DNA sequence: AGCAGCAACAGAGAATCT
DNA sequence: AGATTCTCTGTTGCTGC
């Protein structure tokens, strides 16, 4: 069991951040959890990989479902992220600050107390590419 | 004119650890370290202008005495700090023989450690590990996350925080007493308000106001050093009626020469860091502030786009 | 203390040229009978060992041995001030933090003096030389350099094979194979061109071409090179000096070992 | 079979230096009257054509022509073992998978032998040389090299213009323009420095400077260079050998064509 | 107009070799008493100043001064056609858009002619040379080059210190420190090897090694180099030509 | 789907030594 | 005068932002 030095100097594996984005703690303020997650997503600098992780995980996550609209609202964000990511190669990277907001929409929409188990993930996109 | 005088930030730069009005805990820690010796590897992180470089400089000076010239190796971001430099010069300095007191060690100060490349940072690990009995490393950075975890594992971590109102007020009062300047309470209050925990910026604004008007008054400070940019943006976004926000944007920001890019970007920051409203409405406001940004980055940056962004934010806040 | 004056700075410069590139740290030790120096590369397949007797110097004084380690690169950087004809004096106290190199021209005129920072290296000189080697051979060093330079182009491994009255160097790689075969012979018209060979047992060893290339540099110190091979130990390539020698011990490749 | 022995490995090395860089694959063919070789660059604007008669060799035997293709780079990599004074023998059977280069010193001593892997190339030798060219001129090759080296700096195109008793090389680009004008002349004090010109029709062609730069290498094979130009075909730059020649045919730029 | 013919293209090529690398733009001006040229590097710590009198040329004609600026890199690119022994003629009209370099061999044979595009530079020649310097010294330029080449390896700063009858060059950096001490002396066996020194006041200045390295190039123009130092101004390193000189003024490190 | 900053490797030119 | 070695410059590739 070695992890103390990691907590001391290492960040949050993007996978751990994805599993944390689908978890809500019932004992903490939702706003404090949101700012803690925002800081973790910003410190990682790899918002794209976190979002791709969220995209692969969301169909397998338990989320109180009314008509699966939550997925429809998230397709519009994901489309907003793809436009932003295309614009990063055309324009000086001022737009990079908004990239951390798209992963946090998953915490708002799909974050549930039911999601206690870590879902492992893979990279279907590199294989598909 | 023939020559200039030294600025008050450099002239009154602290040379002893007692003159630092920063974080008391870390300051007393470094003072006791310099008193006893055995300085370990350290990484000091924080925000610009809070006493990080001055702190490590004072520590090295007090710890080395007269041997500061031949026992301290200073490397800033202005010098090459790549893999070749770490391989040759840093290793030659760490391997250099030097007769020091039985409580001191050679210090390698690396300013702006968050800018060193990954190769140099990786090579520095064994460099600081094999010569940890005659050479010590002190990093000074603004983002501790930019330094690799193996390097952080071999050193202490000192996180410097913002300077409270009392500390900056005390330092400014000391500077005024040492300089015999005419001031007033509201002027110092406005200076500290425009400083935002930045001691260097506070002293710079004080010196500029003194050299421009002579009397440190809130009117002079506000006419020379415009009010904080983020506060007017926050007051504009937190407006309850559309006409008030529009008038604020027109008079305070647009009629004073603030570019639309600065307005929208400052706007994004204010929102991200907002705490008055809920999370969902904040995310919707950030979303709207984004479309206006995309349109302004495409060259469509005008007052109409910001007005439409404010209208959409108010419509979101309109339940 | 260290006090060694070379007649010509050139000799020391060529000696250091030999350690150059293939090693980073060198450990020198001066004593009553001269100066020795050893350097081992990072992979530990090559040892460079020097010995300069008292007679190689114009002036040498030692009443107290001194051991000093230094970065080879730093030393060579400073080793191009000798004008070759300049006089060079190495100087150091009994507990040095530096080594002083003093170059002076005959007349009082120009004096270039350097103070090189030393490195602390755990004193641990190796004594890996053998009593007898399977085979021993010497030949002109320029010839050995050509042989190495030829074959090097073909492979990263050059094999040396010795049988009665036959020495054969071989390289075999992608573009093909090559070989250089030489035979022992005494040239009275000038014996510095002869090729001697004493074989007690046939040998067949492989060396990493990159290392043999480092070794050939010794040609600049001696007309001939001695090569001693054994199946029990690193091979020895030796370049004699007037009162001294520069030796390179190279471990044979096991199958993949430089 | 192929069996060609060059007196000096140097001649072959300089010949290959000519194909070097500007072409990747070369197709050789030995036969009863000698050896020929052709190589065309990828863009097909340059053809390098060689002919070495039987008399250029110290020993040549051919009872059965052999065609063999190879990578130029691989060949040159191996072509620095000739010591220049070494003897070189090219050897190959009638259905080769390789070409053997055998370098030997006068005495039995060093024998460097290479076995180069061959490439299969569809035999298709071109015969694009013309009966008559619009204009013909020869001048010292070192002079031609200087002319090319001058102008090259100014543009990627160098124009050659010929009128009665006048040869003019011109380059014009960003930094400005340059020109070198030479006139025919017979120097009896040594005719290898003369500049001959036979013009049947004025010519004016443009060539890509990068190619002329490849061509000037032939200076190392001959004192003079012959240049034959036509508005109907690639220009011919020729470097004579003792019994043989190295020829470079270069297509003029159409407006943009090397 | 500009009409200056050099006997040997080599002289001009070596002169330009001196401006080479350390400066990008050079401003030439021909006039009745010769040609002058000035170039300042971007950081403004080095000024390269040339003067070639009428007598240095085989033929010189000037009835109307012409000032012309150009990119040195472009100039040197063209300055390797002189065969050294070729004759070189610089030519330009009174309101030039270009400068013509004409290289010709003795015989009518080969004529290489270039037309270099000019740059417009605000004419502003500096006149920073001093009446008296604290100290003045001359020594063989090859010796000065060696001194600079030695020390350069040790540091980016080389200090020159002068006291009565003593000149000392010093460098001190990471690997250690070095120094070269020379003393004034008259060699009658050939005075071009002597080392003269006239000291009115001891001096001690530091210069950036990268710049001294640029300056040593002048060795190719003269056997000796004159060095004039002052605590009040840029140091002057001078290489004399037959009728002329190439000067390098270098600001000491603060 | 630029740039840049980089760093490393290869080639060419110049200088020194035999 | 020729050959070899070393140094400098340019180009290409890889990594990071
Ligand atoms: N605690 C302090 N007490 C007194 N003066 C201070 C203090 N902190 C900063 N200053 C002043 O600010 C100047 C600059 O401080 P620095 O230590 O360079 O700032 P910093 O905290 O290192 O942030 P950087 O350098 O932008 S990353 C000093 O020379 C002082 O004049
Ligand atoms: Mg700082």
């Amino acid at each position: 069991n070695t992890w103390a030095s990691s907590n001391k100097d290492s960040p949050i594996s993007w996978f751990k951040i994805v599993n944390q984005l689908f978890r809500k703690d019932p004992h903490r303020d939702i706003k404090e959890q949101f700012y803690e997650l925002l800081n973790q997503v910003e410190l990682n600098g790899n918002s794209d990989r976190i979002l791709q992780g969220c995209f692969n995980i969301f169909p397998y996550v338990k989320y109180s479902d009314n008509g699966i609209r939550k997925p429809a609202n998230i397709s519009d964000w994901l489309f907003f992220h793809d436009l932003m990511y295309q614009s990063m190669y055309a324009h000086n990277g001022e737009l990079l600050r908004y990239s951390a907001l798209v992963p946090l929409v998953f915490f708002q929409t799909f974050g549930d107390i039911a999601n206690k188990d870590d879902i492992r993930m893979k990279n279907s996109e590199y294989e598909q590419r | 004119t023939l020559s200039l005088q030294l600025p008050w930030v450099e002239k009154y730069r602290p040379q002893v650890l007692s003159d630092i009005v920063g974080n008391k805990e870390t300051i007393d820690r470094l003072q006791q370290i310099a008193k006893d010796g055995n300085m370990p590897h350290m990484i000091i992180s924080g925000m610009p202008g809070i006493g990080k470089t001055t702190s490590v400089h004072c520590l090295a000076h007090e710890l080395l005495g007269r041997s500061y010239a031949d026992g301290v190796l200073e490397l800033n971001a202005s010098d090459d700090r790549g893999i070749d430099v770490v391989r040759n010069q840093i290793k030659h300095f760490a391997q250099k023989k030097l007769h020091l007191p039985p409580g001191k060690h050679k210090i390698v100060i690396l300013d702006e450690a968050d800018s060193m490349t990954a190769g140099a940072q990786q090579a520095l690990r064994r460099t600081m590990e094999l010569y940890s009995n005659s050479t010590r490393f002190a990093f000074a950075c603004n983002q501790s996350n930019k330094i690799i975890e193996p390097l952080q594992s071999r050193c202490a971590i000192l996180r410097y925080s913002k300077l409270s109102d009392e500390d900056v007020l005390k330092r400014l009062l000391q500077i005024i007493k040492l300089e015999d300047v005419k001031y007033t309470n509201d002027g110092l209050e406005a200076i500290i308000f425009t400083a935002e925990g930045d001691m260097r910026q506070a002293i710079n604004n004080l010196q500029s106001t003194v050299a421009g008007h002579g009397l440190v008054n809130a009117d002079n400070v506000f006419k020379i050093v415009d009010s904080p940019h983020p506060l007017i943006v926050k007051k504009m976004l937190l407006a309850s009626n559309l006409e008030d926000s529009i008038q604020i944007l027109r008079t305070d920001l647009w009629k004073k020469g603030y570019s639309s890019i600065d307005i929208v970007t400052t706007s994004f920051r204010v929102t991200k860091n907002l705490a008055q409203v809920k999370e969902s409405v904040r995310l919707e406001m950030i979303k709207e502030i984004g479309l206006t940004h995309m349109r302004i980055l495409e060259g469509v940056g005008t007052y109409l786009q910001l007005a439409s962004m404010l209208a959409k934010i108010h419509k979101l806040n309109n339940k | 203390m260290l006090e060694a004056k070379f007649e010509e700075a050139s000799l020391f410069k060529r000696i250091i040229d030999g350690f150059k590139d293939c090693v980073q740290l060198v450990n020198f030790q001066c004593k009553e009978d001269g100066i020795i120096a050893q350097a081992v590369d990072d992979s530990r397949v090559l040892l460079v060992s020097l010995e300069i007797g008292v007679e190689a110097f114009q002036e040498y004084r030692c009443d107290h041995p001194v051991t000093l380690g230094m970065d080879l690169t730093s030393l060579s950087k400073i080793l191009r001030c000798g004008n070759n004809t300049d006089t060079l004096t190495l100087i150091a106290d009994n507990t040095p933090d530096s080594i002083i190199l003093l170059f002076e021209d005959t007349k009082k005129d120009r004096i270039a003096e350097y103070s090189l920072k030393l490195m602390d290296i755990d004193a641990d000189f190796l004594k890996i030389e053998e009593l007898q080697y399977d085979s021993t051979l010497s030949l002109p060093s320029s010839e050995f350099s050509k042989i190495v330079r030829d074959l090097s182009q073909l492979s990263d491994s050059i094999n040396i094979m010795i049988t009665k009255e036959t020495i054969k160097f071989v390289a075999d790689g992608d573009i093909g194979s090559g070989s250089v075969i030489i035979k022992p012979f005494v040239d009275m018209e000038h014996p510095e061109t002869s090729i001697k060979l004493e074989m007690d047992q046939p040998v067949d060893l492989t060396f990493g071409a990159k290392y043999l290339l480092d070794i050939i540099k010794g040609s600049s110190l001696s007309d001939r090179v001695g090569i001693r091979l054994s199946s029990e130990a690193p091979a020895l390539f030796q370049f004699d000096l007037k009162s001294g020698f520069l030796q390179f011990f190279l471990a044979p490749k096991f199958n993949d070992e430089e």
